[PDB]
């Protein structure tokens, strides 16, 4: 049950946004130019590998 | 690669997951194809003064500004939500479109966390705002020689305006402690004072045409999309699809759930799309990564 | 034209506790067999609730008042003969400023914003001919028209005017007055319950969200009343019919989703210790 | 040369018929844009075309 539960809190870490705009990659990269949206892409890249 | 040498010992050697190569795309619009009316928004010939601001509804639109380039020239246009260069591949909610006339070196004023007395007393934003902000110069069709009176706005209130707001009461304002009694006396004034428009004034008192519009990205299904032309749906293989603004990679499949008449998309634990409906036809289809399986390589 | 109706008894109203009523969806994204956790406002459970009633007889009264409007009301109302008509939004009702009205004559609502100038006692009239039918005469609800920016009025419909034991509708609404717009949300469950408020769970959908953009305290509802023969005192019987006002609160609750993609059951975080342990 | 108002589309992430027609600038970009008004010597009374 412990590995389960580690695994599962793992796959629903997915659902938080570090700050930026919106949690998933494809919103963020469909509203905003390349540029702008690396700060947001980075912050999620952050946190993930935290 | 992986191991980032050029010798490799013997082992079990678990490297990166297997992927597929999505090589074809699809772009699925809904079935727009009058042009959005921008004559009459852009190009009318009176403007309501900035306290009582105008609001319309636009809908059922091909939000294609590529017409605009020879007409109207823009002295400010700045997009808060969403970048000015990808506003061409996307569908947009909700949108809506205000105007109204303000000075020349008041503009500066219509943008969120601003203040002043149009940011205070006539027309306020949001703190959240998505939506561009546009204003041009028309000093040729608002002012007259004998001084153009039309335009008022408001330079007394009680209290700041929240955003989105409207108030055209025109009761006496009381600057002090005496109660006015509908009298205009010492400290008794007009709440809304009216702007002097000459054709000889410097530039920043030169009236200013400004419209703002708001809308909704995503969420909801949307009405106004711009100039995409649409491919036929290609079923269970991996493209690089474009719904309605929401690009992706992944293959769809038939999905047997049903959306309410107000949802377009669907979201799993993990936050992201999985099922969508199709615009041009009223069905459910289901996205899935087109990766599956891990690879390990023995040597 | 409107006239203040006189002969109504005076007596303190009652209170009650609505149970897991005032769950709303928090946005249009559909979710399922998942357990989302959101804060908004909402109508906290167990929350205390006026009540209200139109009914005849010396126990004959309307209960029409101006309930103050703090930032966003529950109302659920309950009835047979379609008593209740519709509410009035403003901050003085006195032709001072602009104020909000949903109403539906007898055949298409009618939604406007205006500097209206209301009176005492606003409410429609219904006339019971004896011969063949109830015309519904008597619209005398405000007093002067003026700029009114809005304005919609719905397709022609018609509907029935007596449905006179129990009642069968329980038609419950929640209005929010957020950044400028009137988000409006409704829900129709028939029950059969005699004379009180029927405990349950039900999960509200959006109506419509109307860019009003004014400013709204107080808020008033609209009751019809029919005479026929009986006798400003002229025999305005009501038939039956009760509301129930509740105020939102910010609160966080935890909604559940089912397989087909609906809310059905809501956690307080702030009920009792037991809830918010869970 | 450009118009006095367009000047603002000379720079990255910008759209009009200047940055899509005429001349665009990349996304990564390292320099400066210097613009200044040239009224007296580009314009004639008879309209300069
Ligand atoms: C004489 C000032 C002494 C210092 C006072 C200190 C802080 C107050 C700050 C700012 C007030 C002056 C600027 C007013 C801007 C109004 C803008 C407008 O009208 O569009
Ligand atoms: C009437 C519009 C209704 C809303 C349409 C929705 C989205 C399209 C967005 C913007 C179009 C208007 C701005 C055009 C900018 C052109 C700039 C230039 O020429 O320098
Ligand atoms: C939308 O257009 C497509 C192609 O023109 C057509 O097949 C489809 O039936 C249209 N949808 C409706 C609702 O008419
Ligand atoms: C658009 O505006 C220009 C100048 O403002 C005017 O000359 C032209 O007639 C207008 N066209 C329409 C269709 O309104
Ligand atoms: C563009 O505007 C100019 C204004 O001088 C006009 O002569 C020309 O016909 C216009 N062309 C188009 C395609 O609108
Ligand atoms: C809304 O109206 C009330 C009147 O009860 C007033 O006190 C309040 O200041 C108004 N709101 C704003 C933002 O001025
Ligand atoms: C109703 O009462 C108010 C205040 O008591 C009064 O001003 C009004 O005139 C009354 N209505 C009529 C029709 O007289
Ligand atoms: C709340 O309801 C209880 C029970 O009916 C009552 O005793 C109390 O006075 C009510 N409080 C208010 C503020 O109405
Ligand atoms: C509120 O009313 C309900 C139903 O009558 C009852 O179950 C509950 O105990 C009441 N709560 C309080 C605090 O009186
Ligand atoms: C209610 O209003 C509509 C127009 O909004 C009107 O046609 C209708 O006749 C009114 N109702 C009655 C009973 O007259
Ligand atoms: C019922 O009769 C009255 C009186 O003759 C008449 O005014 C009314 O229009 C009639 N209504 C119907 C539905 O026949
Ligand atoms: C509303 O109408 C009055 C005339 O009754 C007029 O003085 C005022 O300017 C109008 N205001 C708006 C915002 O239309
Ligand atoms: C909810 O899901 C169950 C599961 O099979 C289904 O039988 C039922 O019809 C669904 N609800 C509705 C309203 O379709």
């Amino acid at each position: 049950n412990q590995n389960a539960q580690a695994l599962n809190t793992l796959v629903k870490q997915l659902s938080s946004n570090f700050g930026a705009i919106s949690s998933v990659l494809n919103d963020i990269l469909s509203r905003l130019d390349p540029p702008e949206a690396e700060v947001q892409i980075d912050r999620l890249i952050t946190g993930r590998l935290q | 690669c992986t191991l980032k040498s050029f010798t490799v010992e013997k082992g079990i050697y678990q490297t990166s997951n297997f992927r597929v190569q999505p090589t074809e795309s699809i772009v699925r619009f809904p079935n727009i194809t009058n042009l959005c009316p921008f004559g009459e928004v852009f190009n009318a010939t009176t403007f309501a003064s900035v306290y009582a601001w105008n609001r319309k509804r636009i809908s059922n639109c091909v939000a294609d500004y590529s017409v605009l380039y020879n007409s109207t020239s823009f002295s400010t246009f700045k997009c808060y939500g969403v970048s000015p260069t990808k506003l061409n591949d996307l569908c947009f909610t909700n949108v809506y479109a205000d105007s109204f006339v303000v000075r020349g070196d008041e503009v500066r004023q219509i943008a969120p966390g601003q203040t002043g007395k149009i940011a205070d007393y006539n027309y306020k934003l949001p703190d959240d705002f998505t939506g561009c902000v546009i204003a041009w110069n028309s000093n040729n069709l608002d002012s007259k020689v004998g001084g153009n009176y039309n335009y008022l706005y408001r330079l007394f209130r009680k209290s700041n305006l929240k955003p989105f707001e409207r108030d055209i009461s025109t009761e006496i304002y009381q600057a002090g402690s005496t109660p006015c009694n509908g009298v205009e006396g010492f400290n008794c004034y007009f709440p809304l004072q009216s702007y002097g428009f000459h054709p000889t004034n410097g530039v920043g008192y030169q009236p200013y045409r400004v419209v703002v519009l708001s809308f909704e990205l995503l969420n909801a299904p949307a009405t106004v999309c711009g100039p995409k032309k649409s491919t036929n749906l290609i079923k269970n293989k991996c493209v690089n699809f474009n719904f309605n603004g929401l690009t992706g990679t992944g293959v769809l499949t038939e999905s047997n759930k049903k959306f309410l008449p107000f949802q377009q998309f669907g979201r799993d634990i993990a936050d992201t799309t999985d099922a969508v409906r199709d615009p041009q036809t009223l069905e459910i289809l289901d996205i899935t990564p087109c990766s599956f399986g891990g690879v390990s390589v023995i040597t | 034209q409107c006239v203040n109706l006189t002969t109504r008894t005076q007596l303190p109203p009652a209170y009650t506790n609505s149970s897991t009523r005032g769950v709303y969806y928090p946005d249009k994204v559909f979710r399922s067999s998942v357990l989302h956790l959101t804060q908004d406002l909402f109508l906290p459970f167990f929350s205390n609730v006026t009540w209200f009633h139109a009914i005849h007889v010396g126990i004959k009264r309307f209960d029409n008042p101006v309930l103050p409007f703090n930032d966003g009301v529950y109302f659920a109302s309950t009835e047979k003969s379609n008593i209740i008509r519709g509410w009035i939004f403003g901050t003085t009702l006195d032709s001072k400023t602009q104020s909000l009205l949903i109403v539906n004559n007898a055949t298409n609502v009618v939604i406007k914003v205006c500097e209206f100038q209301f009176c005492n006692d606003p409410f429609l009239g219904v006339y019971y001919h004896r011969n063949n039918s109830w015309m519904e005469s008597e619209f005398r609800v405000y007093s002067s028209a003026n700029n009114c920016t809005f304005e919609y009025v719905s397709q022609p419909f018609l509907m029935d005017l007596e449905g006179k034991g129990n009642f069968k509708n329980l038609r419950e609404f929640v209005f929010k007055n957020i950044d400028g717009y009137f988000k409006i949300y409704s829900k129709h469950t028939p029950i059969n319950l005699v004379r009180d408020l029927p405990p349950g769970f039900s999960a509200l959908e959006p109506l419509v969200d109307l860019p009003i953009g004014i400013n709204i305290t107080r808020f008033q509802t609209l009751l019809a009343l029919h005479r026929s023969y009986l006798t400003s005192s002229s025999g305005w019987t009501a038939g039956a019919a009760a509301y129930y006002v509740g105020y939102l609160q910010p609160r966080t609750f935890l909604l559940k989703y089912n397989e087909n993609g609906t809310i059905t059951d809501a956690v307080d975080c702030s009920l009792d210790p037991l809830s918010e342990t869970k």
